[PDB]
RNA sequence: AGGGGAUCGAAGAUGAUCAGAUACCGUCGUAGUCUUAACCAUAAACUAUGCCGACUAGGGAUCGGGUGGUGUUUUUUUAAUGACCCACUCGGCACCUUACGAGAAAUCAAAGUCUUUGGGUUCUGGGGGGAGUAUGGUCGCAAGGCUGAAACUUAAAGGAAUU
């Protein structure tokens, strides 16, 4: 946080999982990041520019990682209609 | 001694009592 | 502490099944906690087969079979060597052989 | 001499990280004391228990001695080892290396106004370790570490300096107490607070930046 | 029987944050639940909240951010006086700085600090960090 | 009782590893070769790593041996997983399909030349 | 995001229906379902292949965005992905687990066959078990060749496919060998395929 | 799954449902016009109607009560609502 | 719900149910049955006066072998007869 | 208290074993075992797990009811009702996997939703013994049931797991 006179006093400040806004703890070996390159006109990877998320270890030690991957993909574009909303 | 001969024992032992205070009443 | 789930039987949902008594010893056995097995003989032998083949009217007739059904006691099981005591483990396991 | 085998180790030791914060950010795992060595230098270490543990065997108990170590400066980093040997230094030293790699950050806040620097717990925080459970309170200012003397021990070398403590459970099984109590400094920054809503744009991790020098042929 | 509709609904939110979903359904859907979970909707501890009307009681399907650790109520709902506000904050809040009690009072339903600007006071419904 | 230790086992498997070429199937110049192309602190002990070492090759000749990885017996491996079975096993050999995948295809808009074909029940 | 080129072919197409990649397991599990597209008489659910290169071109995006090529790492224990994850391996960079994985491989910096990757993809979530539960201690991401019954645990993105046929499991791994050659400067033109067919990725016999 | 939505389930989903456990509540029977084979009157049956519901012409059975769904006499002819 | 009752009106039940509950604690029950006052030498004071009877040797427990040099006692406010521990190396020579 | 009393069989008898054996083993055998009309009110009466209500994870099987297959059996021209098969659903006895979560552990889908402590409600426990004893009351024909101490005594008793 922060004290009186601005100045924000906080040693780290924590990643977020993307899937459930859980905060990724130091001991969280399980969690994991996921970086996709984003690809340009004729196909190519762009090396050094991607696109990032966050996966908790919790969520991928309940076996929703995929099912929370693809909806994140498919929010940002990377992903088409693979991911439905309705079940 | 299990329970219950303990048990036996003590309920036969009471029976001494109420019979020996039918005596004295 | 509890060394089984189904506590030594097979009874959930009864509060009392019947008794069975052991053929071994005769012991009072509740019927659902008794080791079944059952007993399937030939009427004779392995090896006096063919001598009653030879030795007998109306050839290959039938070769009879004897029927029964064991009832045992967890002592008297476990001294016949039928159930023969497992590990912590593998005693989860409900298969036949 | 130290020669890194690791890739965290290999690239703290080409100078490509100078605080322990960026491996808390980004979960990497640490294997290599010589690491925490070299990103905390001050880190100050205390033997808080010498038991010994007996294998009864056919001939005689054998004994070995367990040493519970917690390292830590006073600026919001703790350790804490459990090591078993035949030789009490042998299981002190082993238990210092153990601490090392368990350092974690702890998060310290303020029991009421912002001002100064945090000098307490942000929220109420507990752990569990078998029977044992330690709960850790916010303090106001000048209350002091209100907490059993081994308790007291790894708050103060965790930097915060106003506490509550409460606990429950066989409080004398010492490991599992300091356990308890290293869990529920663990949970300080598991804990979401308001003031980190804020979304942020998820940093890569150096082992990707700076991968030209991890893993040389 | 369903004796505290409140706390069958704050519940299944709970069960809901800690499975890491982001919808839960309440049913059936009281007034009380709708003032609570606005006070929780203004505080940002929830998003969206939609009211199905079927016409037994309604039921709810509640949007969750994943920025709410813990929702209970207090039952009973005892009376609390305004210099026992701060002693059930603090012993049910983490911090000073952050969560709310959740007061029932005439002036209306009402977080803690607001039934301190408004200077009134009520029972206790519940809690939200 | 004539089982070979792990000094012997080990000291032959690490022989062929790198000397298959210069080794023979004749332990009686393995032995020689054995003095010139290591060290070994006695003559019985050579005796037997160079006899576990003829007795290994003998087994090398007549398919490989797990664990022993020389040179010859490597490049045969990419020379032989380097073939590719011609051009078939995937290619038309004149593809069927049932309602349920051709209906993947009607569902994905591609064209292909897809054969409905009728399944036991 | 990706233009028409990242689409199915009737090419593409043509190799996933003549490898049966399409035939799913006739027991789907519930993270699986996504995957399930009008399961057929005599049990087989069938496989949405769409969804499949969907899933397949995003997880070379994920391969392709590692600068590194050596620490990706490939792991087949099945001697029928055990060809196909030598032949990736040699494609790419890929430093290949074929066969038995050696537990403390990615924990216990010390042994032989350590390794410290930045990305593992697995053939089977179950017969690689011991990796993927490996991986879950030192945050290594996980690509899984799963059918609708293998386990989801731990495995960020899933590629449904069937993992039974040797055709299957040859040319999911040649596809995504593919796709991450397109994505760099080893296979300029998208369009035109390799000049060597999919059949050096299968496991042969005898 | 952890994110659905409730609002808007599959219609294929709500009709394997029960019919109390749906988003609304509501009844899964129907009401039938029968077509006697005597005559051409129209008597509304319900489909769980669990009587021997009658006619004014065939006054012996227009349905049989079951279990469930009501069952029509072998030689009616009937048609939804 | 845990056992016990949380109406709002249901104090009488919750202050009923400590009150017989306090009666398995042992200071609790000593007090309020008053068992110092009734049954106990002294008469629920610190100290007690007597006139000694007769000098004991008391033989410890094992596992320990000695002697407790120990006098018997006749109190004077109640005539009870107790056993007194002379506390320090002799000692019993000094009491008579 | 009548009836009935084949079988097995507290008591008892007897033959063995044994140092002894008034035990196990063997052979008899009264009460009992069955029933009618009344008593008793206790069991390791157990899931050693109160009841009602809500939610939290996956699967297959099974019992009862229901719904739908242009399904099989009655493959006899577009082939009743039951039986079976497939897909659902409600309720029930259970089980398997995992451990989200809990636990001291054994283990547990409840023994979870507990120091981030409150859905409702009943009953019970407060170190081990003395002791479910003594006394009083009440019920019972009796056996006994329910209720139920104190003096005194003691540093452990106990639970789960490791070698
Ligand atoms: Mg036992
Ligand atoms: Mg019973
Ligand atoms: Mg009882
Ligand atoms: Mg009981
Ligand atoms: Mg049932
Ligand atoms: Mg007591």
């Amino acid at each position: 946080m922060e004290n009186d006179k601005g100045q924000l006093v906080e040693l780290y400040v924590p990643r977020k999982c993307s899937a459930t806004n859980r905060i990724i703890k130091a001991d969280d070996h399980a969690s994991v990041q996921i970086n996709v390159a984003k690809v340009d006109e004729e196909g190519r990877a762009i090396p050094g520019e991607y696109v990032t998320y966050a996966l908790s270890g919790y969520v991928r030690s309940r076996g929703e990682s995929d099912d929370s991957l693809n909806r994140l993909a498919q929010n940002d574009g990377l992903l088409k209609n693979v991911w439905s909303y309705s079940r | 001694m299990r329970a219950k001969w303990r048990k036996k024992r003590t309920r036969r032992l009471k029976r001494k009592r109420r019979k020996v205070r039918a005596r004295s009443k | 502490p509890k060394k089984r789930a189904s506590n030594g039987r097979n009874k959930k949902g009864r509060g009392h099944v019947k008794p069975v008594r052991c053929v071994n010893c005769s012991k009072s056995i509740p019927k659902d906690k008794a080791i079944k097995r059952m007993a399937i003989r030939n009427i004779v032998e392995a090896a006096a087969v063919r001598d009653l083949s030879e030795a007998s009217v109306y050839p290959e007739y039938a070769l009879p079979k004897t029927y029964n059904k064991l009832h045992y006691c967890v002592s008297c099981a476990i001294h016949a060597r039928i159930v023969r005591v497992r590990s912590r483990e593998d005693r989860k396991n409900r298969a036949p052989p | 001499g130290w020669v890194p085998v690791t890739k965290l180790g290999r690239l703290v030791k080409a100078g490509k990280i100078t605080t322990i914060e960026e491996i808390f950010l980004h979960s990497l795992p640490v294997k290599e004391f010589q690491i925490i060595d070299t990103l905390l230098p001050g880190l100050q270490d205390e033997v808080m228990n010498i038991k010994p543990v007996q294998k009864q065997t056919r001939a005689g108990q054998r004994t070995r001695f367990k040493a519970v170590v917690v390292v830590g400066d006073s600026n919001g980093h703790v350790g804490l080892g459990i090591k078993t040997a035949k030789e009490v230094a042998g299981a002190i030293r082993a238990g210092i290396i153990i601490a090392k790699l368990s350092v974690i950050p702890i998060r310290r806040g303020y029991w009421g106004t912002n001002l100064g620097q945090p000098h307490s717990l942000a929220t109420k925080t507990t752990g569990k370790c078998g029977s044992v459970t330690v709960r850790l309170i916010p303090a106001p200012r000048g209350s002091g570490i209100v907490a059993s003397p081994a308790v007291k021990k790894l708050l103060q070398l965790a930097g915060v300096e106003d506490v509550y403590t409460q606990s429950n459970g066989k409080t004398r099984t010492l490991e599992n107490t300091l356990k308890a109590a290293f869990v529920a400094i663990g949970n300080t920054y598991g804990f979401l607070t308001p003031n980190l809503w804020a979304e942020q744009p998820l940093p890569v991790s150096p082992l990707d930046i700076y991968s030209d020098e991890a893993s040389a042929q | 029987t369903r004796s505290s509709v409140l706390a069958d609904a704050l519940n299944a939110i709970n069960n809901a944050e800690k499975t890491g979903k982001r919808q839960v359904l309440i049913r059936p859907s009281s007034k009380v639940i709708i003032k609570f979970l606005q006070v929780m909707q203004k505080h940002g501890y929830i998003g969206e909240f939609e009211y199905i009307d079927d016409h037994r009681s309604g039921k709810i399907v509640v949007q969750l951010n994943g920025r709410l650790n813990k929702c209970g109520v207090i039952s009973p709902r005892f009376n609390v006086k305004i210099g026992d506000i701060e002693k059930w904050t603090a012993n049910l809040l983490p911090a000073r700085q952050f969560g709310y009690v959740i007061l029932t009072t005439s002036a209306g339903i009402m977080d803690h600090e607001e039934a301190r600007r408004k200077h009134v006071s009520g029972k206790i419904l519940g809690f939200v960090y | 009782g004539r089982v070979r230790t792990k000094t012997v086992k080990r000291a032959s498997k690490a022989l062929i590893e790198r000397y298959y070429p210069k080794l023979t199937l004749d332990f009686q110049t393995n032995k020689r070769l054995c003095d010139e192309i290591a060290t070994i602190q006695s003559k019985r002990l050579r005796n037997k790593i160079a006899g576990y070492t003829t007795h290994l090759m003998k087994r090398i000749q007549k398919g490989p041996v797990r664990g022993i990885s020389f040179k010859l017996q490597e490049e045969e491996r990419e020379r032989k997983d380097q073939y590719v079975p011609e051009v078939s096993a995937l290619d038309l050999s004149r593809l069927n399909v049932d309602n349920q995948t051709s209906d993947l295809v009607k569902s994905l808009g591609l064209k292909l030349p897809l054969s409905v074909i009728n399944v036991s029940a | 995001s990706l233009p028409a080129t990242f689409d199915l072919t009737p090419e593409d197409a043509q190799l996933l229906l003549a490898a049966n990649t399409h035939l799913g397991a006739r027991n789907v599990q519930v993270h699986q379902e996504p995957y399930v597209f009008n399961a057929r008489p005599d049990g087989v659910h069938v496989i949405n292949v769409g969804k499949t290169w969907e899933k397949l071109v995003l997880a070379a995006r994920i391969i392709a965005a590692i600068p590194n090529p050596e620490d990706v790492v490939a792991i087949s224990s099945r001697t029928f992905g055990q060809r196909a994850v030598l032949k990736f391996a040699a494609h790419t960079g890929a430093t290949p687990i074929a066969g038995r994985f050696t537990p403390g491989s990615f924990t216990n910096y010390i042994t032989r066959s350590f390794k410290e990757p930045r990305l593992v993809i697995v053939t089977d979530p179950r017969s690689d078990a011991q990796a993927i539960k490996e991986a879950s201690y030192v945050n290594i991401p996980v690509i899984a060749l799963t059918d609708l019954d293998s386990p989801s645990e731990f495995v960020d993105v899933a590629i449904p496919c069937n993992n039974r046929g040797k055709h299957s499991i040859g040319l999911i791994w040649y596809l995504l060998a593919r796709e991450v050659l397109r994505l760099r400067g080893a296979l300029v033109d998208r369009t035109q395929p390799w000049s060597i067919m999919p059949d050096l990725y299968f496991y042969r016999d005898p | 799954v952890l994110v659905q939505d409730l609002l808007h389930p599959t219609a294929a989903s709500e009709a394997r449902k029960h019919k109390l456990k749906t988003l609304v509540q509501g009844p899964r029977s129907y009401f039938l016009d029968v077509k006697c084979p005597g005559c051409l009157n129209i008597t509304t049956v319900f489909s769980h109607a669990q009587t021997a519901v009658t006619c004014e012409s065939c006054s012996t059975i227009l349905c049989t009560p079951t279990g469930g769904k009501a069952k029509l006499s072998e030689g009616t002819s009937f048609r939804r609502k | 719900g845990k056992g016990k009752p949380r109406g709002l009106n249901s104090a009488r039940k919750l202050r009923v149910h400590r009150r017989n509950n306090r009666w398995a604690e042992n200071n609790y029950k000593k007090r309020l049955l008053g068992t110092a006052f009734k049954s106990s030498p002294f008469g629920g004071s610190s100290h007690a006066k007597g006139i000694v009877l007769e000098k004991l040797g008391i033989e410890s427990k094992q596992p320990n072998s000695a002697i407790r040099k120990c006098v018997r006692v006749q109190l004077i406010k109640n005539g009870k007869k107790v056993t007194a521990f002379v506390p320090n190396d002799g000692c019993l020579n000094f009491v008579d």
